[PDB]
RNA sequence: GGGAUAAGUGCUGAAAGCAUCUAAGCAUGAAGCCCCCCUCAAGAUGAGAUUUCCCAACUUCGGUUAUAAGAUCCCUCAAAG
RNA sequence: UAACUUGGGAGUCAGAACAUGGGUGAUAAGGUCCGUGUUCGAAAGGGAAACAGCCCAGACCACCAGCUAAGGUCCCAAAAUAUAUGUUAAGUGGAAAAGGAUGUGGCGUUGCCACAGAGUGACACUGCGCCGAAAAUGUACCGGGGCUAAACAUAUUACCGAAGCUGUGGAUUGUCCUUUG
C-alpha cells in the first residue's frame, strides 16, 4: 500500500475503484496498490 | 391605554399528549416548545406563564434524516483539564431517550427564570403508557 | 354596545358612561361635542363594516381641560461637555360617553 | 497585600452574622435560690452540695 | 485549575485491601486470623468478603 | 473478561452479461472508546426508596399551647482533633 | 439659492478606515507615500451574533397610531413550515492551491450497430459536489437548538421592519400680512 495525494494506473492490468468516498487502485501486483488520490 | 393583561388569578392550563412516532427530532421539537410558551392562546402576556403541559409518548421512536446516527456528537465537560465527554447520537437513543428529545426541546426556551420555569412542564417516557391518567390529559395533533 | 371611534390620530374603544381622554380639543368645559367617524359598532348589536358607517354618530359632554403629568429630557453626550435638560406637558381633554 | 476595593456596608454586615457571644446557660441553686454557674459553687454562699 | 494538590485534613476514608488470606479460624474463640495488615486502628470495625476477582 | 469501533482482511452482491469488501445486506478486527475494578455522591430544588418510633388538650381561627419519640446546654475523655 | 467687497473675533498645522487609480516592499502587513470619493473625527437610531470607519438613514418635544428602507419570516425572536420549476448526499451549505479521479446533471459532436443483444465505445464545452486538508485550557469557522430542505440557482405573490415619511397636539425662530391673523 501507498498512500498520496495522487494516484493512476501503471499497467494494463490495474483497475480504479471507488470505496467509501475514496479512490483506490487494485491491481494483480500487490506492488502497484495504492488509496486515496 | 386599553390593553389587556393576563394575571395568575385568570389563567387556566390544559393537559396534552404528544405521540413521537415517526417523527423528526427537530420538527416535533419545534411546535412542542410553541405549545409550552403558550403563543396559541389570546393572552399572551409576555410577563406571565400562560403554557400547557404536555406528555411525550413513545420517544425511542423518534427519526433522525441522513448520516446522523453516527455523526452527531454530543459534548460536555466536567471542569476538571482534560475532561470533555461524547456521546453519538445513536448510542444515546439506544440508552437514555427520554434525555435525547428533553435536551433539544430546551434548547429551544429562553434561558432566564422564567424559562426555567416552562421547562418543567415536559415530561417524557420511552413506554407507550404513561402514569398521569389522574387528569384529563386529550390528545393533540402535530400540524 | 361598544364602539371603535377615531378621534385624535388614534382609536378608542368606547361605553356607555366610560370615562376617556383624547388629545386637546377647542371645545370648552361643560359643553357637549359629538364624534362623525366611527368604525366599528357591534358586540350586542349589529356587527358592521368599514370604511366607515353611515351616520351613527357619537355623543359626549366636555368635562375638564387640563395639561398631563410631567416629564423630564435629559440627554448628554459622554466626554464631550454637551447637555440639554427641557420639561414638557402635555394638555389634554377628558369626556364621557352617553350614546352610542 | 493591600485591598484593591472598599467594603460596602451590606457586606460588613453579613460576616459578623456569627460574632456573638453564647447564654452562659445557668441554673438556680437549691440553697440560695439563686442562678448560678452549672458545675460550679455558688458564689453568695458556697455550697456545691455534690 | 480545579483538583490541585494542597494542604488539607488527611485519613479517615474507606480503603480496601483485596486478595488477602486467611490462616487459622479459631472457633471457642471466634477470633480469625488474616496473613497481611488490615486497615484502621485497634478497636475499629472491618469488614470481610470474599474476593471478586 | 463481554459490548460497539479505527487502519486493515473478507464473505454475498449488483449499477456495468463479466469483474468488484458497498450502494441494500452479513461478519471479523487494537495498550485506545463504553461497562467491568476502587473511593466520593439525593442542595440530583428532578431534593428517590426501605424497616421502625411518637400521635390530644383548648378553642368561634378556620388556630393556638407546651409536651411526646428524639436531640442539645453543662461535665469526665480519645481510636478523633 | 447662492456669490463677491471692506471691517470685528477665532480655531486648525498628530488625522483614521473602506472602495478605486499608482509609487515603495515580496503583484507581504489593521505597513507606508501621493491622486479621487464617502463615512468617522463632531452622529444618535435599524441590520452585520458582539464590533468608531462596512450596507440603510441625519434625533425640536409628547403618543399602548399608520406606510416603508437595508435585512428578513421552523423555535430562541416580530412576519410564509407560501407557490411554481430544477440541482446537491457532502452536514457541501457553515475557511484555502498545484494536481488526481467510471460522483452526478446538462448540452453537442461522432465511430460501430455490435460491446460480450438493444444499443456501444472517443472527444469538447459547462452546473453542482469528492480527495489533496495536521495544534496547543473546552465542543470552538452556521450566534445556539436543529435542518436533507429550515441548503443552492430562477421567477412571482404577500407579511414583518428605524428616532426615515405621514397622522393629530405643543414649542421657539425667519419669510409672506391669501383671514388684526
Amino acid at each position: 500500500m501507498k498512500v498520496r495525494p495522487s494516484v493512476k494506473p501503471i499497467c494494463e492490468k490495474c483497475k480504479v475503484i471507488k470505496r467509501k468516498g475514496k479512490v483506490m487502485v487494485i491491481c494483480e501486483n500487490p506492488k502497484h496498490k495504492q488509496r486515496q488520490g | 391605554r386599553q390593553t389587556f393583561m393576563a394575571n395568575e388569578s385568570n389563567i387556566e392550563r390544559k393537559w396534552y399528549v404528544i405521540d413521537a412516532e415517526g417523527q423528526t427530532l427537530g420538527r416535533l421539537s419545534s411546535e412542542v416548545a410553541s405549545i409550552l410558551r403558550g403563543k396559541n392562546k389570546v393572552t399572551y402576556t409576555p410577563h406571565v406563564d400562560t403554557g400547557d403541559y404536555v406528555i411525550v409518548i413513545n420517544a425511542s421512536k423518534i427519526e433522525f434524516t441522513g448520516n446522523k446516527e453516527t455523526d452527531k456528537v454530543y459534548y460536555r465537560h466536567s471542569n476538571h483539564p482534560g475532561g470533555i465527554k461524547s456521546i453519538t447520537a445513536g448510542e444515546l437513543r439506544r440508552t437514555n431517550p427520554e434525555r435525547l428529545i428533553e435536551n433539544s426541546i430546551k434548547g429551544m426556551l429562553p434561558s432566564t427564570r422564567l424559562g426555567e420555569k416552562q421547562g418543567k412542564k415536559l415530561f417524557v417516557y420511552g413506554g407507550a403508557e404513561h402514569p398521569h391518567a389522574a387528569q384529563q390529559p386529550e390528545n393533540y395533533e402535530l400540524r | 354596545m361598544f364602539a371603535i371611534i377615531e378621534t385624535g390620530g388614534k382609536q378608542i374603544k368606547v361605553e356607555e358612561g366610560q370615562e376617556i381622554f383624547v388629545e386637546k380639543l377647542d371645545v370648552n368645559e361643560g359643553d357637549t361635542f359629538t364624534f362623525d367617524k366611527v368604525l366599528f359598532v357591534g358586540g350586542d348589536s349589529v356587527k358592521v363594516g368599514a370604511p366607515t358607517v353611515e351616520g351613527a354618530t357619537v355623543t359626549a359632554t366636555v368635562n375638564k381641560q387640563g395639561r398631563g403629568k410631567k416629564i423630564t429630557v435629559f440627554t448628554y453626550k459622554r466626554r464631550k461637555n454637551s447637555k440639554r435638560k427641557k420639561g414638557h406637558r402635555q394638555p389634554y381633554t377628558k369626556l364621557t360617553i352617553d350614546k352610542i | 497585600a493591600v485591598p484593591k476595593r472598599r467594603t460596602s456596608k451590606t457586606r460588613k454586615n453579613k460576616r459578623r452574622t456569627h460574632f456573638k457571644i453564647s447564654v452562659p446557660g445557668m441554673t438556680e441553686c437549691p440553697n440560695c435560690g439563686e442562678y448560678k454557674l452549672s458545675h460550679r459553687v455558688c458564689k453568695n454562699c458556697g455550697s456545691y452540695n455534690g | 485549575f480545579k483538583g490541585q494538590k494542597m494542604p488539607g485534613r488527611m485519613g479517615g476514608n474507606t480503603v480496601t485491601v483485596q486478595n488477602l488470606e486467611v490462616v487459622q479460624v479459631d472457633t471457642e474463640n471466634k477470633v480469625i486470623l488474616v496473613k497481611g495488615n488490615v486497615p484502621g486502628p485497634k478497636k475499629g470495625l472491618v469488614e470481610i468478603r470474599t474476593s471478586i476477582k
